[PDB]
């Protein structure tokens, strides 16, 4: 039985019906033109134009005769209409109680996602709930509408969201451009009773990692004097010894052994990246709460930290040189998470900012220390003094050779 | 610079309802407390007026000295345009801050006389640019004194709504349109759960 | 304004229930009215029969309208902003000297340190 | 000559429940065209209970002139164009039922021999007792907002409150 | 059942040379509607008032094609009962109809199309408070 | 007293809702099928009592509304960049990876 086949027969008795009750009004009204002119106002166009008026005349007359079966069937009508009507009344009420039953269990887990807080919205058309699943942060903030499932008769969340599955993965790239290493980020396990709940949390958690991935796939367009290129699958970050740092959006023992070791080594490379990065995207949310309390470029989160690397980097390259030149130093920094009270605080500590480092080199025993204070900025930092003056030094390769200068003679 | 307006009024008993509600629609709150300090000149003109400013919500209560300490700001509120309504009241303010080493003592200089001080003290809201104030105007226990309790207005005070959006040019065609054309949108997302009509100041 | 907003939605609450609650006594009374049959001509009887089905059909649409209104309340009940935000299980709460110990140890990767100098 | 007049009057208010269900008729079937699927279920249902207070009047009409149309005869007068067309005169004065209509009598009359007036009446008289006990016991329950003033008074006084704070906080008034 | 009948016969009229307000009734009398009981058989519209009991008449004549015929009950010279009405129109006899007969049948049928289309209709509609009135 | 309260009052009327249309064929069939005054009268009782307790029911669920002053309107939500149970649910795992 089609929608609209089914419109076509109740057209069709209504049609029927008008046809009869129109075909006993030209009758009367053709009878009563007789007696009144007005009358003949009601006789179909045709029957005007064909048929003149008071062409109907009637005589008092007949019994009419009684009929037999006639008063059995008004009996049998009555009756038979008077007990369809209570079995239609007891239909309406068993299928409506068994539709107040399912209503019930839906409101039930209904009333879990109002006990926990999560705000609940109709929108002004749907007649329909929405959960705000990406309500305690991130950069965009969906809802999903709450539906009963079809088919297992159970209940979930619809998003707009096109993955099931989405988390960040930060990973470490061969000369080959083979995965030495890598770390996919992971949340910590909510108990949920209720099936409604643990899809609004893998909702939450799958916004957030798409959100940190955009923001983090923006900041690639940012800073390509870094060398960072991006396919909007994949983010490269090219560090040192041809080695390269694949970000992407991954969707849908010994102890003793050298090898394992140092793959144990980049697993914790790879989770502290993960984990400050992650913690920066935190800061750049909060951030973002100050700003709508009155953004530009992108946000920082992904060049500190490369910042960071290349320090490790040049600062090592200048132990090579001291160390292959025998020279006695003593390499001092002051990293700015060391000293931070709590997470709040240390959440502000990963910045480039406060970043020092305090270098005293010893040309000889016999000679004085050269005091190098190494402060290097983000965009385009070594203070060298020495018995006779303070240098500022534009490289390293400067710094390296200005020292070669004070030993030689030896 | 000019101010453009909107004013409302909610109850003593509907505060914790009406902030939860704004709370749980915009951007804040923002804990809002300052010491206001009017002097006034040697018929009567409001706009002559000088009207001090002090924002002591992070200051302690038990410091004495803090006149030339905490900082102060010289606001000049005017009166709103006449015959207004449909649309928001509209006044000039003419905004200037100071940082010197005695500010009470410069004030009566000029000529000015002492007239009255009232304490704002309430949270502040944020969203599309444009600010949003629910506020309880105190008197305090002695004059220039941050020392509590507060005694407010009233036995049963109610709570100002004060809804603000800055144009610093009025020569401005399209940003002095637009603080007017977004008051539409923060005056249809208060209206649902708040009261706010024109009211002149 | 927020006080007549909140009487409109009372008033046509209040009066979608009357009508609904009417409609069922109202027809409910009809079909007795029309119930008594001996007497009546089957001519008579034919419409009756209508009248009757077309009355319990208004009764359940009735019953039907009533269940409308529930579900706004409720929706109305769950549209009304609640006082705090939800809870999380930080449980497995964070150390943060475990923390700043991987930070410098891998940002000091290879490196010699100042003997704390 | 007398009784033509009452028999006149009867058929001119039969002759007016006709064109009124006439015209509810075609509106019902207009309403029906427009959506081009099946129309919302409430208007279907809202133009029935239209045509039941129709045919209630009509049915009611009709046993209210019972005796007065059982006892008149209609036939073409000398004006009507007989020779010309007299099947669609046949038509008008068709006294026969719908073919539908009179297998539903042939049908009900079968089923009540296939299950085989004293208490015909006897079960009547129980239907008028129970509308008599229904709308004696409806009278029994009462169906169907003085803190709404409460409430209203609370804004007043507020808005007067207001009225004198704005004066202290630019003149000082108290 | 003579309600609804239509009885012609084509032979007689022609037979007789077309039908004339003279022997219309002499035509009737060939016809189901004529009962031999009356006073007609017996027996002229004058020697009918004379006469009790049931009598066939013409009321009304537009020759050569429409005549209506009352068969009535004689009381007196006087006092006259109508018994049913009759009409002769194209050589063809009816029983005019009775007017509530003929409007109750046509509020019958028209009242049978309201259920009909009703009671099938009723069923379709699916009612959930939270979907409301889906048609599946 | 509580918002999700009130809700699980409107789920005990909603329960006894479709009993109206039960109890009303009930009356029907205690003249029509039983023939008995007394049932109907047990039975009309009955289908009144359930329809006032929820007529009024729900009158008092539309007041109750205006007198717990909730919104007629579904308010734009408010954007979180960051929330505290956030920032301490990143911290922790943070941690676990370190």
């Amino acid at each position: 039985m089609d929608s609209q086949a089914y419109k076509k027969e109740l057209i069709e008795q209504i049609m029927i019906a008008q046809t009869e009750c129109s075909l006993a009004l030209d009758m009367t009204s053709l009878l009563l033109s007789k007696f009144k002119e007005n009358s003949i106002e009601t006789i179909s166009p045709f029957l005007k134009s064909t048929v003149p008026p008071s062409s109907l005349q009637f005589s008092r007359s007949q019994p009419p005769e009684s009929k037999e079966s006639d008063a059995t069937l008004a009996k049998c009508w009555k009756e038979k209409s008077l007990t369809s009507s209570c079995k239609f009344l007891f239909e309406a009420k068993e299928r409506l109680t068994s539709v107040v039953e399912t209503e019930h269990e839906y409101y039930t887990e209904l009333v879990k996602v109002k006990e926990a807080s999560w705000p609940l919205f109709n929108s002004q058309g749907s007649n329909h709930l929405s959960v705000q699943y990406s309500c305690l942060g991130g950069i965009s903030l969906g809802l999903g509408l709450i539906r009963m499932k079809p088919e297992s008769k159970s209940f979930e969340v619809q998003s707009s969201l096109l993955y099931s599955q989405a988390a960040l993965k930060i990973s470490i790239l061969n000369k080959d451009r083979d995965e030495i290493g890598s770390s996919t980020w992971s949340w910590p396990s909510q108990n949920c009773n209720s099936v409604l709940l643990k899809d609004i949390y893998k909702l939450q958690e799958i916004l957030f990692e798409m959100d940190i991935w955009n923001s983090l796939l923006q900041e690639a367009q940012s800073c390509g004097n870094q060398g960072v290129n991006f396919t909007g699958d994949e983010i490269l970050v090219p560090i040192s010894d041809d080695h390269v740092v694949r970000i992407t959006l991954e969707t849908s023992s010994t102890n003793f052994v050298t090898i394992k070791q140092e793959k144990e080594l980049l697993k914790c490379l790879c989770d502290t990246l993960n984990a400050i990065a992650h913690i920066l995207f935190l800061k750049h949310c909060r951030k973002s709460d100050r700003r709508s309390q009155q953004d530009a470029n992108a946000p920082l989160i992904l060049r500190p930290l490369i910042f960071y690397y290349n320090l490790n980097q040049e600062s090592l390259e200048f132990q090579r040189w001291l160390k292959q030149r025998d020279i006695s130093f003593k390499f001092m920094p002051n990293y700015p998470w060391e000293k931070a009270k709590d997470f709040l605080e240390l959440e502000n500590s990963l910045s480039i900012n406060r970043l020092s480092i305090s270098w005293r080199i010893m040309v000889s025993n016999f000679e004085p220390a050269i005091f190098i204070q190494h402060t290097p900025t983000l965009h385009g930092v070594w203070r060298c003094k020495d018995q006779y003056s303070s240098n500022q030094f534009s490289s390293l390769k400067n710094v390296c050779q200005y020292i070669e200068h004070h030993i030689n003679s030896l | 610079m000019q101010e453009l307006y909107l004013l409302g009024v909610v109850p003593s008993r509907r505060f914790e309802a009406v902030v939860n509600s704004l709370s749980k629609t915009l951007d804040g709150p923002k804990t809002i407390l300052e010491f206001w300090v009017v002097y006034r000149p040697k018929p009567r003109q409001p706009d002559s007026w000088l009207r001090l400013c002090s924002n002591i919500e992070s200051h302690d209560e038990t410091d004495t000295e803090w006149s030339k300490n905490t900082q102060w700001s010289m606001y000049l509120e005017g009166n709103s345009e006449p015959k207004r309504e449909d649309k928001c009241g509209i006044r000039p303010v003419n905004r200037a801050k100071l940082t010197n080493g005695s500010v009470t003592e410069f004030v009566e200089k000029m000529g000015y006389e002492f007239s009255h001080e009232y304490i704002i003290q309430g949270l502040e809201y944020f969203f599309f640019d444009t600010t949003v104030r629910i506020y309880q105007t105190l008197i305090p226990s002695q004059q220039r004194s941050i020392k509590p309790p507060f005694h407010p207005m009233n036995e049963e005070q109610p709570w100002i709504l004060h809804v603000y959006t800055h144009v610093a040019d009025a020569s401005n065609q399209v940003a002095m349109a637009k603080a007017e054309a977004n008051l539409t949108k923060v005056k249809t997302l208060l209206s649902a759960f708040c009261d706010l009509k024109n009211v002149r100041l | 304004s927020f006080q007549r907003q909140l009487v409109q939605r009372t008033n046509t609450l209040n009066s979608s229930i009357d009508n609904a609650t009417l409609t069922i006594l109202s027809r409910f009374q009809d079909i007795l009215d029309i119930a008594i049959n001996e007497g009546k001509d089957k001519y008579t009887v034919a419409p009756e029969v209508y009248q009757i089905e077309c009355h319990t059909v208004s009764m359940v649409r009735a019953v039907e309208q009533l269940l409308d209104v529930s579900r706004q309340i409720k929706s109305y009940w769950l549209t009304n902003s609640l006082s705090t935000s939800f809870p999380t299980v930080d449980y497995s709460e964070p150390d943060l000297e475990k923390v700043k110990r991987t930070l410098t140890k891998l940002q000091n990767h290879l490196l010699e340190v100042s003997l704390i100098e | 000559d007398i009784s033509t007049e009452k028999t006149v009057e009867s058929l001119e208010a039969i002759r007016h429940r006709i064109a009124q269900i006439v015209q509810s008729l075609t509106h019902f079937l207009a309403i029906l065209h427009q959506s081009e699927s099946l129309s919302p279920w409430p208007t279907i249902h809202k133009n029935f209970n239209i045509l039941l207070s129709q045919i209630h009047s009509l049915s009611n009409n009709l046993a209210a002139h019972s005796h007065t149309l059982q006892t008149t005869s209609i036939y073409p007068s000398l004006e009507f164009p007989v020779k010309e067309q007299e099947p669609l005169l046949t038509t008008l004065l068709r006294t026969k039922a719908l073919p539908e209509v009179e297998e539903w009598e042939a049908n009900t009359l079968q089923e009540y021999e296939a299950s085989i007036a004293n208490d015909a009446y006897q079960k009547d008289q129980l239907w008028d007792q129970a509308r008599i006990i229904f709308m004696e016991e409806r009278e029994n329950y009462s169906w169907f907002r003085q803190l709404e003033i409460d409430r209203a008074t609370e804004e007043q006084n507020a808005n007067q409150m207001l009225t004198d704070i704005l004066s202290f906080m630019k003149s000082g008034k108290r | 059942d003579l309600t609804s009948i239509q009885w012609r016969m084509p032979e007689w009229v022609q037979s007789m040379g077309g039908l004339r307000t003279e022997n219309v009734l002499e035509y009737f009398s060939q016809s189901p509607f004529y009962s031999h009981k009356s006073n007609n058989e017996m027996l002229l519209n004058s020697q009918l008032k004379r006469l009790t009991g049931i009598q066939f008449v013409i009321i009304h004549e537009r020759p050569p094609f429409l005549w209506v015929i009352q068969k009535q009950n004689r009381l007196n010279e006087n006092e006259v009962k109508p018994l049913t009405v009759y009409f002769v129109c194209n050589e063809n006899i009816y029983m005019a109809p009775n007017a509530y007969t003929l409007l109750a049948t046509r509020m019958l049928n028209a009242t049978y199309c309201f259920q009909k289309a009703l009671t099938k209709i009723e069923k379709f509609p699916q009612y959930n408070p939270q979907e409301g009135y889906t048609y599946p | 007293s509580s918002d999700t309260q009130q809700v699980q009052n409107i789920l005990e009327l909603e329960a006894k809702i479709p009993d109206i249309l039960s109890s009303a064929g009930k009356c029907i069939e205690a003249i029509q099928l039983n023939n008995s005054l007394e049932d109907f009268r047990k039975y009309s009782k009955e289908f009144l009592e359930t329809v006032e307790f929820i007529s009024t029911g729900l009158r008092r669920q539309a007041l109750e509304l205006e007198k717990a002053e909730v919104p007629v309107v579904s308010l734009q939500p408010k954007k979180r960049y960051a929330s505290t149970p956030l920032s301490n649910l990143i911290f922790d795992q943070s941690s676990k990876l370190m």
